[PDB]
């Protein structure tokens, strides 16, 4: 039962290379059951030739696996694709000593192959261990539009997933292109101060040039690239300070195969007595069928337990990766590269002496480039935010209070002077409420510099399903949020599950719930006149509320809303003269206002208790640098009697 | 604590103790099993199944609920601050001084300051 | 220039009598110029020397495949082999209709076939036409798995319905020796519709497994993607009754259908490009020298071959190489063995021609439920005003005529219903009665609900239904949940 193997090779040294060391390596066993063998053929131009003369190959033994390696030849990607499509066809294993390019590791297309170097996707690997080294978390991903781009692109995604935080606007640029100043000066406006690129190295010289044209190069900032980006002529346009890597014992090979031989013979004599191996499949024309036993033997090599190569401990992922390959990270220190990193699996060991950044600053530069002009949205709300016309002298009522003291307001532009029906008349408008003595504090907390504008929407915003249907996407208001209309939100909101996915909220700095509003009484919701509605009474809320997806959540009172959906003002404390004209009865809404209400009109009466607990407080935009701060300014307040005085103030003498 | 959190021996006669209770080590070779129940308790038994966790209960020995002396934590907040702990639940307020050394959830039960006198 | 090839086949007479002479098809606005070339049984050396020695040698100006027991990998050697020498082939056959999603940079591959997700599509339009609402899957991980655990939930996951998804579940199996752990496995599971992805002998095996568990039942219904069951024409065994697989417009589908399909499509491709400012295209050089490294503005003519359209069937292509927006068809296993047409999604919305499912076949599931709408316990409403799933918490029902329009039913014993299939794991159906509301025993005849399960037309009956001794003595009953009485309703 003689076992042969074969492998292909290139520079015909290496060949006799192979065979010394296939030879040497049979002295592992000799004890005449089981002996070994090999066959070597070089490469050719030509591919369909050349696949040809691996038919030639496949003829002349019952090979049993091919190896493959890649010439000097600079053609890339069209190296290794003949020999893998031909031996599919009968199952028979092939191992590519050195093949970085993402397609292959695609098991459905290239059905048997083996890999013992890792893909370009594993490197992204590295770099997310890296960003938790230095506690970075708003990412910048540039990358091209080849397959290996959405490959990288897919794996990070998943990976961030996993702790899933965030990615922040990926964008794609068309390969081998000139001028892509575009997409870089479009992204240059985010806070983000971390890029990571890998494309082809003339687009890394490209983007490196159009960089350095547009000053993205400069201080503070800092951006890492891949594996190709730092070789080849991408060296002539590069700047100090980026960060990269490379493997270990790459592009030898050599050594390489003392690994893969060391495998299949650890292959070899651990198959032959399975149950019933007793061939591998003879012949290269007319037997058109395939190997009865390719799956089992390419099964068992692929969780081959190797215990020692030349390259450290090697095994396989589930679809053939490397597996705890090791990588060198080097420094662009003054055109130069030193190894300053070693990972391996786990973490990336700064034994090192010194990291210098793009920006010759020595100490650890953070991202986050911190703004300095928000922008700030509110809405119209009857006790918290006070709207009015200005005065044609430039500005409106500068005078004391019912204390003396100078009630502190500013100017919102906003809204288009009429809700229902006008074009637009975006105006000035002088705006002053508690919202706005406690904003003030916190910029005077905070160094900050506010310019407040209103909502064109007059909603707060829910999810809505838009008749071209597609995911729903925020409205009005959130929607400014999100969109980056707005980078702040400082209003009476509600804090809800159904917003806490996008938005990061403040700790609650008032606690309200719903209550009803009747002029006369009334009872909480047990009535059978609210169990079945009525035609006298006429129950109502607001659209587009918080109220309105409370009640389209609700298996048992599903049927409110279809009272509810019926007749609501689209409205706001307009709809409040609903109750004065006698026609709207109930009004459920928030607590706070709709008694402050109470107390400061007439006529007006609250029914029992309430019959739900929330708050409000500030949301940003997730993970905003800033939370942590304004949360802790906001309790420091509440400490300080802060929000009683202002309470007090505003709602309490009434 | 308050009914919040509620302590108890196990029932001797059928050697632990009912269901619808968490054990619980009064640990400070010192381990002698009593089981808890309350409304934090049912909290974090309800609260555990959604996440998905697993998880143990043993009570705080020195301090009741954690203040700085000559620059030292203890309590709550100094089990929690020197990694011998994950979290701490129960009668937990929220103020300044803890909420810069140790991250804080959103409330789910307000309170204050408040004054009882006779009737 | 427009050339055949064949890779196996029955009598091989027929294709070259219905083929040869360029009489066939000489309808489209080109002079077909057709050449032949075969081939016995393919191997990778054979096919590549055979077909670029014709191409170096004719001079073609295209060729088109017709294929064979449907091997797993013949599709890469022909990309493969267009890359490299450059020409725009076409093949619409078994084997060779499976799609490629990573396509290579300069290949002209353009196969006759639609993707999984446009496949998943149509097959959960035609859930949601039943509105059976609660599926798992179950894969195993055959070649190219992956692909459809992201199609699913990116198919399910968006969508103006609830898709209440159960599970998932991934199988592995040898079936000769290591399927010990998979009936374990297989029988664990409990859900009310499956659906399937694997091989024809992997379905075999699978199938025999399941039907060795148990959960085969007439309350379980199978879907499975075209991948699977390719052997149209000849009803394998072991194959449980009423499954759905959806396959594109082949019932006119032969040879001789393909034939005439391919020359005429390319042949019009050719001239379309002409029809404004062009001219005849030549062959590209040989499978030897590897010319062509640049794109020159011929490729533009490949771009010519997207838009195209003959014979009412639309043909519109896709980016990738198969086309869009396709019509087809949706099919199912009969009583008697053999494929029956069954609905189609004629570029609208899912089309039937049995608006009931049959459940054609004992310790069996999916019990008929008969009732009567009262006024309080159990109301019927119209549909839903244009979608036809009535309103959520509804249930559907179904009035007889022994037009069978479908109505919502809703109330106290629809609900009461719903908890005790939910807490005893049993499914049914809404059914209603035509013979008198209640139903008497005049004339010694039982009409009605009480008639109606008694005939055993009706294995249950639900609502408004007294006792009393007169019904007692042939039909069973169970403990009284509502106490009733007789009273007397007066005025003020
Ligand atoms: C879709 O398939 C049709 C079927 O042949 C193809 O028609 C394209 O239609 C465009 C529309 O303008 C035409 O482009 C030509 O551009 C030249 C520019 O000077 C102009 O002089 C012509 O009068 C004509 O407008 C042309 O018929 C054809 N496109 C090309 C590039 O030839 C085409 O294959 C597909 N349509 C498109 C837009 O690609
Ligand atoms: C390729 O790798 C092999 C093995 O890692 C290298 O050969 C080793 O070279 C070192 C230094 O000269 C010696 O100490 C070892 O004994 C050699 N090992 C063997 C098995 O010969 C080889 O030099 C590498 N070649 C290149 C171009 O990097
Ligand atoms: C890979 O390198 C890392 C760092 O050089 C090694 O990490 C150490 O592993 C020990 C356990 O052997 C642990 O105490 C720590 O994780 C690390 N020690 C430290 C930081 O002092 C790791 O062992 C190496 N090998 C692998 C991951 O297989
Ligand atoms: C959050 O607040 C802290 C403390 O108020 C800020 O840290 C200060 O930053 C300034 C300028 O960078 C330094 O002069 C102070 O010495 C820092 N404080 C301490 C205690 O070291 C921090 O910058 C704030 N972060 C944000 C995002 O607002
Ligand atoms: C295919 C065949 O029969 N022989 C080949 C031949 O090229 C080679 O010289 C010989 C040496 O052992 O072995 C092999
Ligand atoms: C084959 C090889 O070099 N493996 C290296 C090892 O030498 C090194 O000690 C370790 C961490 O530095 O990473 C790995
Ligand atoms: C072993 O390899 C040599 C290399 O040329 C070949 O000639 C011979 O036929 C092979 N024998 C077996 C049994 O594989
Ligand atoms: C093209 O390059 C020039 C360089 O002078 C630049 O000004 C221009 O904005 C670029 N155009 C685009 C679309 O990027």
């Amino acid at each position: 039962k003689i076992v042969n193997i074969g492998a292909v090779l290139s520079t015909r040294k290496h060949e006799q290379m192979f065979r010394e060391a296939v030879n040497q390596a049979n002295k592992r066993h000799g004890s005449w059951k089981i002996q070994l063998n090999a066959t070597s053929v070089t490469h050719k131009p030509n591919a369909i030739q050349m696949a040809l003369s691996v038919c030639e190959d496949l003829i002349s033994s019952q090979v049993y696996a091919i190896l493959v390696s890649h010439p000097p030849t600079p053609n890339d990607h069209f190296t290794p694709t003949p020999v893998s499509y031909t031996a599919g066809f009968y199952r028979i294993p092939v191992l590519g000593l050195t093949t970085r390019m993402s397609i292959y590791s695609d098991k459905s297309i290239h059905l048997s192959f083996l890999r013992t170097v890792p893909p370009y996707s594993h490197q992204s690997s590295v770099w997310f261990e890296m960003m938790r080294v230095y506690s970075w978390n708003h990412i910048i991903l540039l990358v091209s539009d080849d397959h290996e781009g959405r490959a990288a692109q897919k794996r990070l995604e998943t990976l961030l997933e996993e702790r899933e935080s965030k990615a922040e606007k990926v964008l794609q640029f068309d390969p081998g292109t000139k001028n892509v100043t575009a997409l870089l000066m479009e992204a240059k406006e985010l806070e983000a101060r971390v890029i990571i690129l890998s494309a082809s190295e003339d687009d890394a010289a490209t983007v490196y040039r159009a960089a350095a044209m547009l000053n993205m190069t400069g201080s503070g900032y800092v951006w890492l690239v891949g594996e190709r980006e730092i070789s080849g002529n991408a060296l002539r346009y590069a700047p100090d300070g980026i960060l990269g890597l490379q493997l270990i014992n790459g592009k030898n090979e050599s050594a390489h195969i003392s690994d893969a031989v060391g495998v299949v013979a650890q292959a070899v004599h651990e198959l032959l007595e399975k149950e019933n191996i007793t061939d591998p499949p003879r012949g290269c024309v007319g037997n058109t069928n395939i190997w009865k036993t390719g799956p089992l033997f390419k099964r068992v090599l692929m969780s081959s337990k190797y215990a020692d190569g030349v390259t450290g401990r090697v095994e396989f992922n589930e679809d053939g990766d490397r597996k705890f390959a090791n990588y060198s990270i080097m420094n662009l220190q003054n055109r130069k590269l030193v190894q300053v990193g070693i990972y391996n699996g786990t973490h990336v060991i700064p034994n090192d002496r010194k990291i210098i950044w793009p920006g010759g600053e020595t100490e650890k530069p953070r991202g986050y480039q911190m703004s300095t002009r928000l922008k700030i949205v509110t809405i119209h709300q009857e006790p918290f935010v006070y709207v009015k016309p200005t005065l044609s002298d430039g500005t409106c009522k500068e005078e004391f209070t019912v204390n003396g003291d100078p009630v502190k307001k500013v100017i919102c532009t906003g809204p288009n002077d009429t809700s229902p029906g006008s074009p637009r008349h975006t105006v000035p408008q002088c705006c002053y409420g508690f919202c706005i003595d406690l904003l003030i504090k916190l910029a005077r907390t905070m160094n900050f510099t506010y310019e407040v504008h209103l909502v064109a929407d007059g909603k707060f915003g829910t999810q809505e399903r838009v008749n071209n249907s597609n995911k729903k996407e925020w409205n009005g208001m959130m929607g400014e949020l999100l969109s980056g209309q707005a980078d702040m939100i400082v209003a009476p909101l509600t804090i809800n599950n159904e917003r806490a996915q996008y938005i990061e909220f403040s700790k609650p700095f008032k606690y309200q719930g719903l209550t009803i509003l009747v002029k006369k009484r009334i009872t909480g919701i047990n009535d059978p006149r609210l169990r079945n509605p009525s035609d006298k009474f006429i129950y109502a809320t607001v659209k587009q509320s918080s109220v309105d997806i409370y009640f389209r959540r609700q298996v048992e009172l599903s049927t409110m809303y279809r009272h509810m959906e019926k007749h609501n003002y689209e409205s706001a404390a307009e709809a409040i003269q609903a109750v004065r004209d006698n026609k709207l009865h109930a009004f459920i809404w928030d607590s706070a206002v709709l008694e402050f209400e109470a107390s400061q009109k007439c006529d007006l009466v609250t029914t029992g208790e309430l019959f739900f607990r929330s708050g409000f407080g500030i949301g940003m935009r997730k993970d905003s640098p800033w939370k942590q701060n304004v949360s802790l300014s906001i309790l420091k307040s509440h400490e300080n009697g802060f929000m009683e005085d202002l309470d007090k103030t505003w709602v309490r003498y009434q | 604590e308050r009914p919040f959190v509620i302590v108890e021996s196990p029932d001797p006669g059928t050697g632990g103790c009912v269901p619808n209770t968490v054990p619980c080590r009064r640990q400070s070779a010192p381990y002698t099993k009593l089981c808890c129940k309350g409304f934090c308790i049912d909290i974090l038994k309800k609260l555990a199944r959604v996440v998905k966790f697993s998880y143990d209960l043993y009570l705080v020995t020195n301090g009741k609920h954690g203040k700085r002396v000559r620059g030292v934590w203890n309590g709550m907040i100094g089990e929690v601050y020197y990694k011998r702990a994950d979290m701490a639940i129960g009668s937990l307020t929220i103020n300044e001084e803890r909420s810069e050394i140790v991250d804080f959830s959103v409330p789910f039960v307000e309170t204050g300051i408040s004054v009882m006198v006779a009737r | 220039t427009v050339a055949v090839v064949f890779s196996s086949s029955g009598p091989p007479q027929a294709q070259f009598r219905a083929r040869l002479t360029p009489q066939s098809f000489l309808d489209l606005p080109l002079e077909i110029q057709p050449l032949t070339v075969g081939v016995n049984t393919t191997n990778p050396s054979s096919l590549l020397t055979q077909i670029c020695g014709l191409l170096g040698a004719a001079h073609v100006h295209g060729i088109v495949f017709e294929d064979n027991v449907d091997t797993e990998a013949v599709a890469q050697i022909l990309d493969f082999i267009s890359s490299q020498t450059h020409v725009p082939i076409l093949s619409i056959s078994g084997g060779s209709a499976v799609v490629l999603t990573p396509k290579e940079p300069g290949s002209a591959f353009l196969q006759l076939g639609v993707s999984l997700e446009q496949q998943l599509q149509v097959l959960f339009k035609v859930l949601e036409e039943y509105d059976w609402s609660a599926f798992a899957v179950i894969t195993s991980l055959h070649p190219g798995h992956a692909l459809f655990l992201e199609g699913v939930r990116a198919v399910a996951d968006a969508s103006h319905v609830s898709w209440r998804l159960l599970d998932v579940v991934t199988l592995e199996l040898g079936p000769g020796g290591p399927r010990a752990r998979t009936q374990r496995l297989l029988r664990q599971l409990d859900a009310p519709v499956f659906v399937a992805y694997c091989s024809r002998e992997e379905a075999e095996v699978l199938f025999a497994e399941a039907a060795q568990a148990g959960l085969v039942g007439p309350g379980h219904v199978w879907l499975v993607p075209n991948l699977a069951l390719g052997s149209t024409d000849a009803p394998p065994a072991t194959f449980p009754v009423g499954l759905i697989s959806v396959v594109t417009e082949s019932w006119r589908l032969s040879l001789r259908q393909k034939v005439r399909d391919g020359v005429a499509i390319l042949a019009l491709g050719a001239h379309s490009y002409w029809r404004q400012h062009g001219t005849l295209p030549a062959p590209a050089g040989d499978c030897r020298v590897h010319p062509g490294p640049v794109s020159p503005a011929r490729e533009a003519f490949y771009r010519h071959l997207l838009n195209v359209t003959w014979e009412g069937r639309d043909f519109s292509f896709s980016p990738g190489g198969y086309l869009v927006q396709p019509t087809m068809v949706v099919i199912a296993l009969n009583r008697h063995r053999l494929w029956e047409m069954v609905g189609r999604w004629e570029h609208g919305v899912l089309y039937m021609k049995y608006p009931v499912w049959p459940r054609y076949s004992v310790d069996s599931r999916h019990l008929t439920v008969a009732t009567l709408e009262e006024r309080p316990f159990v109301i019927v409403e119209s549909p839903d005003p244009g979608t036809g799933g009535c309103v959520p918490n509804t249930v559907p029902c179904r009035r007889q005529s022994n037009p069978y329009t479908k109505l919502c039913c809703k109330g106290f014993c629809i609900d009461i219903l719903k908890k005790l299939a939910r807490v005893v794991k049993f499914s049914y159906d809404l059914y209603l009665v035509t013979n008198g509301k209640h139903g008497k025993r005049v004339r010694g005849v039982w009409n009605g609900m009480i008639g109606e399960v008694y005939y055993k037309r009706a294995d249950m009956a639900i609502g408004s239904l007294t006792i009393n001794e007169e019904r007692s003595e042939i039909v069973d009953f169970s403990v009284p949940f509502v106490e009733t009485g007789i009273s007397v309703m007066v005025a003020r």
